[PDB]
């Protein structure tokens, strides 16, 4: 799994190339805290990361319990990152609060998500004490230190997992946090859509044969009558019929002269896989 | 992929196929081990939310195969 | 194709055994004409035919144009055949009338059909001049003399075809009419239901395989979850699963350990047929 | 046989299967050369009466695949 670092004003002036030398694919930088705290290193952290072609993130350190306050913080975070275009942004939740703050969190996110892909960062216990599954509309950046594998509730999958808050590199002040970042999340923030396998069929008997192939490939099927954009599919399989019936993106055709030999061809293709 | 419809084996597949016709999209059998992370809208047809991927966007389901189908036609109508 | 004879008072006292010797499987006898004409040989014609174990029919020679009149004739025909239980009965349409008498015919039939399986008898030209396709709710006994194969409108199939009105047997007065009678009609009037082939499957992949078999057998499929009475099916095929899942009437099971070998077994069975 | 449901290849098969579930009966593909003379009720789903056996008892059909399905659910409801 790839890794990403996060930094803030506590780290001072950072040569981000030290981190890129260590293999980190980007930098998530603190932009703001609460309603008025401006991170005075954010701009240069974003700038030097984006300039070098690496992944950028911006995080806001929340201090809200109420909807109103969440909205003020959301507008303030956007004001702090204006003039920068991070790949994604992060609502960092660790504030002292009571009870379930999920609606306030959604109020923040509703504002920010119109401009940036948002992620929610928190630890396992914060989730249990203060959130409900409505939060799961956004991906999770789980902070879980000391564990071999992260454990959390509400979400079933993480986008990033912050595994230490005690990273250290000579020439960078303070501690740096490090995170694993999934290939699914990297695709998401890059706009990368590619579906691996799709099986196409026409109405009738060939649909039977197509489903067997799709079971083997563990993929979807699609009726050829459906107007669909196949430009992003890597392997487009068709079952039955002629090439001329199908998308210009077609790359495998399994077809016989009867419904029965088409089925036999599909079973033969499945065996040879 | 913009839209995908998931069904379990049986009567709900019928309903899932009408929804996929209207969305002009693929369907996939829930038994198939698949990566849903790059799908914008994951519709499920029939049954209960816990049977499906955590990536589920919308579940359309009634208490019998017949009301599941009705709910899918009503979704189609209001679209 | 089997044959059946029809007779009336014009034939006098008939030794029906002369006709059974010639191979005729039964006798359709005239019971009545119009609103008041009683065929005085009907009772003995029915009696001697039924006594000998042969097929019986009773016909009424219509003289109606109006609904009211049709109802009077219907009640009169039932009164004439009371004390007899013919296998089926016949509305014989040859009367002089104008226009479309279909509703009057249905009025007759509505009455008689509550007691007996009814058939409509007429020639090609009567159909064109006086009937509409509503009549097709009842089977057709077509009178078409001199032709190698009958031709008619509205209906697509006949139950019986009267091919001559000039039959003659020494010892029977007058002419006798002869008809072909189809095996489908004979089944119908005997209450014989038997379906030849049915393929059963359970929800899922095996349905795909079942449809291929049913295409080959040219028959229906049925989902095993459906509570159904299989007692009348001659060959009950099942695809996938175990014998214990299916009706006690099951006689062929094609099934493998996976969905794919079940499909291969079905294709192998189809080839070996 | 008391009931049978006929469909043509394609979307109407979906609707025919819901009707057959409710009637608890078989379905048959219209392309199959079959003797319908000993069926009490022959239902067809979708399309037009001329595509089907002369033995047809009831045709349930709308002008799109969706209204055909609605008409089949309405038939089921009123049964």
């Amino acid at each position: 799994m790839k890794k990403i670092a996060d930094i803030s004003n506590l780290n001072g002036n950072v040569d981000v190339k030290l981190l890129f030398n260590l293999g980190y694919i980007g930098i998530i930088a603190k932009a703001s805290e609460g309603g008025t705290f401006v991170d005075k290193y954010y701009k240069q952290n974003y700038t030097n990361t984006k300039a070098q072609g690496k992944i950028t993130g911006a995080y806001h350190f929340a201090n809200f319990s109420t909807i109103a306050k969440a909205q003020q913080e959301a507008n303030f975070f956007l004001n702090c990152i204006a003039g920068t275009t991070p790949d994604f942004v992060v609502l960092d939740l660790e504030q002292q609060c009571t009870g379930d703050i999920t609606d306030a969190c959604l109020a923040f996110l509703n504002i920010v998500a119109k401009k940036f892909k948002c992620v929610v960062y928190c630890n396992s216990s914060f989730i249990k004490e203060h959130l409900n599954s409505k939060i799961c509309a956004y991906p999770l950046w789980i902070a879980n230190y000391g564990v071999a594998t992260p454990a959390f509730t509400l979400w079933t999958k993480y986008a990033m997992w912050q595994f230490t808050e005690k990273g250290q590199v000579s020439g960078i002040s303070g501690y740096i946090d490090f995170s694993y970042i999934t290939d699914e999340f990297i695709k998401y923030i890059k706009g990368e859509d590619e579906v691996e396998n799709l099986v196409v069929y026409n109405d009738g008997a060939d649909q039977r044969a197509a489903e067997y192939l799709a079971d083997r490939l563990a993929c979807p099927t699609i009726n050829n009558a459906r107007k669909f954009d196949y430009s992003n599919v890597k392997n487009v399989y068709a079952v039955g019929g002629n090439k001329e019936q199908y998308t210009s993106y077609l790359t495998t055709l399994i077809a016989g002269s009867t419904r029965y030999t088409t089925m036999q061809a599909v079973l033969d293709y499945i065996k040879n896989l | 992929m913009e839209n995908l419809v998931v069904y379990n084996d049986g009567a709900d597949q019928r309903a899932a196929e009408y929804l996929a016709d209207r969305l002009a999209c693929p369907t996939i059998n829930n038994a198939r081990k698949f990566d849903y992370s790059n799908v914008k809208n994951v519709y499920a047809v029939g049954g209960n939310k816990e049977q499906y991927t955590s990536y589920l966007t919308t579940l359309i389901a009634g208490s019998t195969r017949y009301t599941t189908m009705q709910a899918v036609l009503d979704y189609i109508k209001n679209l």
